[PDB]
């Protein structure tokens, strides 16, 4: 199960 | 820009015997960037059904995937893979040896 | 035995050919299970392990909405990365990620990893401590800044220690007759002269899972670590896994040459010599 990005770079 | 030239491993899924069915793989990887043109010879000819396997890279970044399609050996036919990449000045082609 | 799992993104600007594109793959241990490309004619997580595909509908919705949130981020993060080395937005770059859960043999967390690259280099990572960051140069340094603000790690922590393990778990489980079963190598010396006074001797592992393998050659019980020919582990494309090592020996020599081979599933190493 992946996780969600949480920022932008 | 920083780039990485592909390894190539050309071999059978199985041990090889003349007139047998069997898998012809075409491995290429320690390759970036990802962008890479894969051919598998038979006789110096593209076979048309070619598969590969999804992009994924190692722990050094480094991208690698497998093409492979079914072949039935014999003595007489020659099998190869040819590799065109940007580090590369023209596609390299690699026989494939069925002791390797 | 220790299982991990991973996710491989990989993000893709081409200037003049779309907007960039974004493939994922997740793996436990050397199996993948899903992937998702945003070039496919309907982009979706699809799966690629037969264990997964009984997830319900729910699970196939979750994780495509993540990797479709994803290709729209990673187009931002593309573009961002160009700031911040002072490139133009002619060439084409690469973002890659992988991050995931290590357990250990009793199914305990060993450790989590979140790694980004740009361009093929080392760009930023989550620290063993699942709590602060390294970054690699001072464009990473920004993006480091950013995330601590954010408390970036505390979130990728609570994955890595939960949702993570958990689901890692229950893919074992789903998949126990293939993942928690290792098959063990097929082994065999063959001998190819060179000319009249040496002959290539080749140790060979065939048909092994998972991939992780040693194989040496000790001449007189010495390594030969310097005169070794060893290719890189390649996919036989039944799941299973090759390897070989040769060394160049003179003729009358070989049996002065032992192969030895370490797999988990092998109970004990074993050693080899050419048997004419």
């Amino acid at each position: 199960q992946a996780t969600q990005e949480v920022k932008n770079w | 820009m920083i780039q990485r030239t592909p390894k190539i491993q050309v071999y059978s899924r199985h041990p090889a015997e003349n007139g047998k069915s069997n898998f012809l793989n075409c491995y290429v990887s320690g390759f970036h960037p990802s962008d890479i043109e894969v051919d598998l010879l038979k006789n110096g000819e593209r076979i048309e059904k070619v598969e590969h396997s999804d992009l994924s890279f190692s722990k050094d970044w480094s991208f690698y995937l497998l093409y492979y399609t079914e072949f039935t050996p014999t003595e007489k036919d020659e099998y190869a893979c040819r590799v065109n990449h940007v580090t590369l000045s023209q596609p390299k082609i690699v026989k494939w040896d069925r002791d390797m | 035995g220790s299982h991990s799992m991973r996710y491989f993104y990989t993000a893709m600007s081409r200037p003049g050919r779309g907007e960039p594109r974004f493939i994922a793959v997740g793996y436990v241990d050397d199996t993948q299970f899903v992937r998702f490309d945003s070039d496919a004619a309907s982009p979706r997580t699809e799966p690629r392990a037969p264990w997964i595909e009984q997830e319900g509908p729910e699970y196939w919705d979750r994780n495509t909405q993540i990797f479709k949130t994803n290709t729209q981020t990673y187009r931002e993060n593309l573009r961002i990365a160009l700031r911040y080395y002072n490139q133009s937005e002619a060439g084409s770059h690469i973002i890659q990620r992988m991050y995931g859960c290590d357990l250990g043999p009793d199914g305990r967390l060993l450790r989590g990893h979140d790694q980004s690259a740009y361009d093929g280099k080392d760009y930023i990572a989550l620290n063993e401590d699942l709590s602060s960051w390294t970054a690699a140069d001072t464009a990473a340094q920004i993006t480091q800044r950013k995330w601590e603000a954010a408390r970036v790690a505390e979130q990728l922590r609570a994955y890595l220690e939960g949702l993570c393990v958990e689901w890692l778990r229950r893919y074992l489980e789903n998949g126990k007759e293939t993942l928690q079963r290792a098959d063990p190598p097929k082994t065999h010396v063959t001998h190819h002269p060179v000319s009249d006074h040496e002959a290539t001797l080749r140790c060979w592992a065939l048909g092994f899972y998972p991939a992780e393998i040693t194989l040496t050659w000790q001449r007189d019980g010495e390594d030969q670590t310097q005169d070794t020919e060893l290719v890189e582990t390649r996919p036989a494309g039944d799941r299973t896994f090759q390897k070989w090592a040769a060394v160049v020996v003179p003729s009358g020599e070989e049996q002065r040459y032992t192969c030895h081979v370490q797999h988990e599933g092998l109970p004990k190493p074993l050693t080899l010599r050419w048997e004419p």
